[PDB]
């Protein structure tokens, strides 16, 4: 196999928004998307962004202090989805942000949807024009764990994934 | 957040870094490499998009040709340099250049032709509202709160000696030495290999960098130390490899830093770098030589090896005539001192008066940068 | 960097006073300022004189016989300050007075205040219109020692910094 899907312009539009931040005032800094969920719409002809499911950085201040947990909750092994998440982590000087694509490809997910997803990773990153780092898990425990996110970092120079878990 | 946080971009041969004002150190550090097709690309389907900047390119070194945008503190190829600035703002910092003004660092005695042109690119290519050019050696002396003295700067890619009196660098006291930080990492791997460890591919070169900050040590006395090493005992020191094996380093703990001090191990007939600092002092005015000894500052990249401060005192004492006091200035934040000096004085309010703006460049032109400094 | 601070008129006012002495009668000769402490007020926008901390020549006669010691006591490495001190020393004929700016820039002082101070030396002397001689130490021992003040003098023709220490 090679590249299951060709692109519907939707992913690029939302990705572009994340890349420039699309923010100035305090009002929209908190409306910036820490994480976004991507999936392929029915017939799987096109790849798009899911309106219903997304994670905002403003949430940590607004009401939820663990964005990387909500993501775990809204990503059942029951459904296979594509996602972009901002690392937003501290390494003993200050904190930056690594763009990471999160692949959720649970083996146990319904075969019909999951199989196209699995086969489409080359096609999905094909439009990603090579992505920096990636995290992939097929189960809740790998997605849930702090260490998997920290593995990317290196793990010997990171005391605080979110300023508290490590 | 909002007024003009000041984006600082620090450039060198390699291991470049950037951040925001009010910080105690830079937020992100990345490799300086650019890659395009080499050896016809390595087979099956060549043409694609290739111009990789960052550490993603490091893996891709075998299939992409790497060109250095910066060669030992200066920029020869601008096309590679532009990619780095694009990538730093949009991909590494992840902050819009438009809200925050950018400060660019420079190597001491930077050529005049380059200085006018770099300013030119910021104003038209990236439309940046404000920018400033600073010298890494000047800031490090400045950071200690002392304006009179001599600074030996360990850059992330190049080491320069720049004695500074009243903000002015001495043209007749500055020399360029090419061994600083990235080069040592290559060297450390090279001696590690000699003992009996396998390094044959550029991919695992990066791994020794981790080794460098954790395991590089400087001995109080090199020859006495060598005799101790043969018996082994407690000399061997543990280290973590991603796979799980631990590579034990015993007499290599002190020998690696020694290459700067004793180039002969490399195969160089050249004088040691500490000695090189001494030559600059000899050339300098005799009356201020005693002051210079008490004004010495150690900053940057690889000066953070433990025991280095102890070694410096010994060699300088042997090199110096005698009968006088030698004092070394040691700032806690010496690794980040170069970046730190630039970060703090970029947003106070009275630094607003002093900024070189885009609007000014349009009027006077390239000539403006020479005119407002001092 | 170049010149961190622009001037608030306060330093010039106090400096001017020292330059003309502002004295005639025996009453104000002893109220003349042997040493004055200068610092930059909060926000570091302006440079001024500290009302709380200063040294008077009259003190040597009044009650303290070692002004250059009190200065050492009131200049912790803990705080970074700018100062003007009058040399008031004897060289084997009689005694004169050299205007010296004393820079107290301890490395160990709180970084936030100290860092602006360090960067502001060109700016602070910029308003000084070039100053004759200067003494700078980042520790108590250099400020404490008689020899550092004597170094400026030359040191081979000075038997008595204060008429007794050397």
């Amino acid at each position: 196999m090679a590249s299951g899907v060709a692109v519907s312009d939707g992913v690029i539009k939302v990705f572009n928004d994340m890349k420039v931040r699309k923010s100035s005032t305090p009002e929209e800094v908190k409306k910036r998307k820490k994480a976004v969920l991507f999936c392929l719409s029915e017939d799987k002809k096109n790849i798009i962004l899911e309106e219903g499911k997304e994670i905002l950085v403003g949430d940590v201040g607004q009401t939820v202090d663990d964005p990387y947990a909500t993501f775990v909750k809204m990503l059942p092994d029951k459904d296979c989805r594509y996602a972009l998440y901002d690392a937003t982590y501290e390494t003993k000087e200050s904190k930056k942000e690594d763009l990471v694509f999160i692949f959720w490809a649970p083996e146990s997910a319904p075969l019909k949807s999951k199989m196209i997803y699995a086969s489409s990773k080359d096609a999905i990153k094909k439009k990603l024009t090579g992505i920096k780092h990636e995290l992939q898990a097929n189960c809740y425990e790998e997605v849930k764990d702090r260490c998997t996110l920290a593995e990317k970092l290196g793990g010997s120079a990171v005391i605080s994934l979110e300023g508290k878990p490590l | 957040d909002d007024d003009i946080a000041a984006l600082v971009v620090d450039n060198g041969s390699g291991m470049c870094k950037a951040g925001f004002a009010g910080d105690d150190a830079p937020r992100a550090v990345f490799p300086s490499i650019v890659g395009r097709p080499r050896h016809q690309g390595v087979m099956v389907g060549m043409g694609q998009k290739d111009s990789y900047v960052g550490d993603e390119a490091q893996s891709k070194r075998g299939i992409l040709t790497l060109k250095y945008p910066i060669e030992h503190g200066i920029v020869t190829n601008w096309d590679d340099m532009e990619k780095i600035w694009h990538h730093t703002f949009y991909n590494e910092l992840r902050v819009a250049p438009e809200e925050h003004p950018v400060l660019l660092t420079e190597a001491p005695l930077n050529p005049k032709a380059n200085r006018e042109k770099m300013t030119q690119i910021m104003f038209e290519t990236f439309n940046t509202p404000a920018m400033y050019v600073a010298i890494q050696a000047v800031l490090s002396l400045y950071a200690s709160g002392r304006t009179t003295g001599i600074v030996m700067d360990s850059g992330d890619g190049v080491t320069h000696t720049v004695p500074i009196y009243e903000g002015y660098a001495l043209p007749h006291a500055i020399l360029r030495l090419d061994l600083a930080g990235r080069d040592l990492t290559d060297y450390l791997m090279k001696i590690l290999t000699e003992r009996g460890y396998s390094f044959t591919t550029t991919a695992e070169r990066e791994i020794v960098r981790d080794i460098k900050e954790k395991l590089c040590y400087v001995a109080l006395d090199f020859e006495q130390e060598m005799a101790t090493a043969a018996s082994s005992s407690s000399l061997e020191k543990s280290y973590e490899l991603p796979d799980g094996q631990v590579i034990t380093i015993g007499n290599e703990r002190f020998r690696c830093p020694e290459a700067l001090f004793q180039p002969s191990f490399l195969g160089m007939e050249s004088c040691g770098i500490h000695e090189t600092t001494f030559n600059s002092i000899m050339k300098c005015d005799v009356d201020i030589r005693k002051d210079l000894y008490a004004n010495t500052v150690l900053s940057g990249g690889t000066t953070m090896y433990p025991g280095i401060a102890d070694r410096m005192q010994k060699e300088i004492t042997a090199l110096a005539p005698s009968t006088m006091k030698i004092k070394i200035i040691a700032p806690p934040e010496r690794k980040y001192s170069v970046w730190i000096g630039g970060s703090i004085l970029a947003s106070l309010s009275t630094f607003q008066q002093m900024w070189i703006s885009k609007q000014e460049y349009d009027e006077s032109g390239p000539s403006i940068v020479h005119r407002k400094c001092f």
